């Protein structure tokens, strides 16, 4: 009912009741970066993401 | 009482490998410690002819 993969970490359970094979994808990674072109010249910024 | 034959002494030869863990393991190797088979063993050969 389990498996892994190269990276040695549990990501593909599989369902005992269900029978079907489901892969795991989570959706919290990334950051969060800002880009501001100097203070005393300019006033707006812009959100930035990876 | 019956007659009987003397025991012998045979050899394995890459034998007794099961499954360690229930885990689906794929272009991967893994190695643990877990109960096995010696390969190349002799183990007690019982006849029964």
């Amino acid at each position: 009912q389990f498996g892994r993969d190269i990276a040695d970490t549990t990501d593909a359970v599989r369902d005992p009741q269900t029978l079907e094979i489901l892969d795991i994808t989570p959706c919290s990674f990334g950051g969060v970066s800002v880009i501001t072109p100097g203070t005393n010249t300019s006033n707006q910024v812009a959100v930035l993401y990876q | 009482t019956r007659t009987q034959l003397p025991p012998a002494y045979t050899n394995s030869f890459t034998r007794g490998v099961y499954y360690p863990d229930k885990v689906f393991r794929s272009s991967v190797l893994h190695s643990t410690q877990d109960l096995f088979l010696p390969f190349f063993s002799n183990v007690t050969w019982f006849h029964a002819i």
